């Protein structure tokens, strides 16, 4: 039913493949037994990983995550069937070859990638690792889509006291505390990203540097940029801002339509 | 200086 090509993707494996019954772009990744830590049961009642539970609930109608098209399980492996956009680069590797964006660029890309985490949540799902390496851009369309929730939970409004996802972009009460909470969790490490979009590089590496509060500059980034970086980096939870206050404020304001984006910044 | 962080 799929015809495997090469792999695209660390100690993780994806591949390409064109389901033979169309020929549509998919992306085929595999999953070890072995290495899942959190399990969960679907609508029926089957005993499968958290990742694909939450691709499930996320995976309805279009959005800015990538869909979960079909699985299946083997005996010590299970393997996800994915949407595959064709030509596509990862915002990773797009930020180090082009360098900081544009901020015209860096708004069409993070309004998105806002649009697609609330979409996350509306559906009860909680990324966790959002960051440029789990952001793929369709290249024609202009689209971003995200990717990977094998860091992911079910969105609940409780304190969260375990995270396996990307520290560099874990909050300070994570590092500080071992606790957060998803939403304020979720606002810190996207001004981490629309950081590293707007600089071209992430601004914290060390634990110390996380929980210290003081945000550097190392490109010309016009001030309501700043400002909306530094919301989004309060250090206390309950300063940072709502997805709503994000997308209204005044650096969000006249984002371009994805086309628009694909015509002109990245054809 | 840039590098990937993983999970
Ligand atoms: O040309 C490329 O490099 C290229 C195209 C491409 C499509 C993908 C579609 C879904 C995915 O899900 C994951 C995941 O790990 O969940 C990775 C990917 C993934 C990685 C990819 O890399």
């Amino acid at each position: 039913q799929y015809q495997v090509g090469p792999l695209l993707g660390g100690f993780g494996s994806v591949y390409s493949g064109i389901r033979v019954s169309d020929n549509l772009p998919v992306a085929i990744k595999h999953v070890e037994k072995d290495r899942i830590s959190d399990w969960g049961e679907l609508p029926n009642g089957t005993r499968v990983p958290m990742e694909v539970v939450l691709l499930k609930k996320v995976s309805s109608g279009f959005s800015g995550v990538i869909r979960l098209l079909d699985w299946f399980e083997r005996p010590d492996s299970f393997v996800l069937i994915l949407e595959r956009p064709e030509p596509v680069q990862d915002l990773f590797d797009f930020i180090t070859e082009r360098g900081a964006l544009q901020e015209e660029l860096a708004r069409s890309f993070f309004w998105q990638v806002l649009e697609a985490v609330r979409h996350c949540h509306n559906c009860g799902v909680l990324h966790r690792d959002i960051k440029d390496e789990n952001i793929l851009i369709d290249l024609n369309r202009g689209e971003l889509k995200l990717i990977d929730f094998g860091s992911g939970a079910l969105l609940k409004d409780t304190v969260y006291t375990d995270f396996d996802g990307t520290r560099v972009y874990s909050p300070p009460e994570w590092i500080r505390y071992h606790r957060y909470h998803g939403r304020s969790a979720a606002v810190w490490s996207l001004g981490i990203l629309l950081y590293d979009m707007v600089c071209g590089d992430i601004p914290f590496e060390h634990d110390e540097e996380i929980i210290g509060g003081q945000v550097f500059f190392r490109q010309r980034v016009s001030s309501e940029c700043q400002h909306l970086i530094r919301w989004c980096l309060a250090l206390r939870p309950s300063d940072r801002p709502t997805f709503e206050e994000i997308q209204n404020h005044p650096w969000m304001q006249d984002v371009l339509l994805p086309q628009e984006t694909a015509e002109i910044h990245l054809h | 200086k840039r590098r990937r962080h993983p999970s």
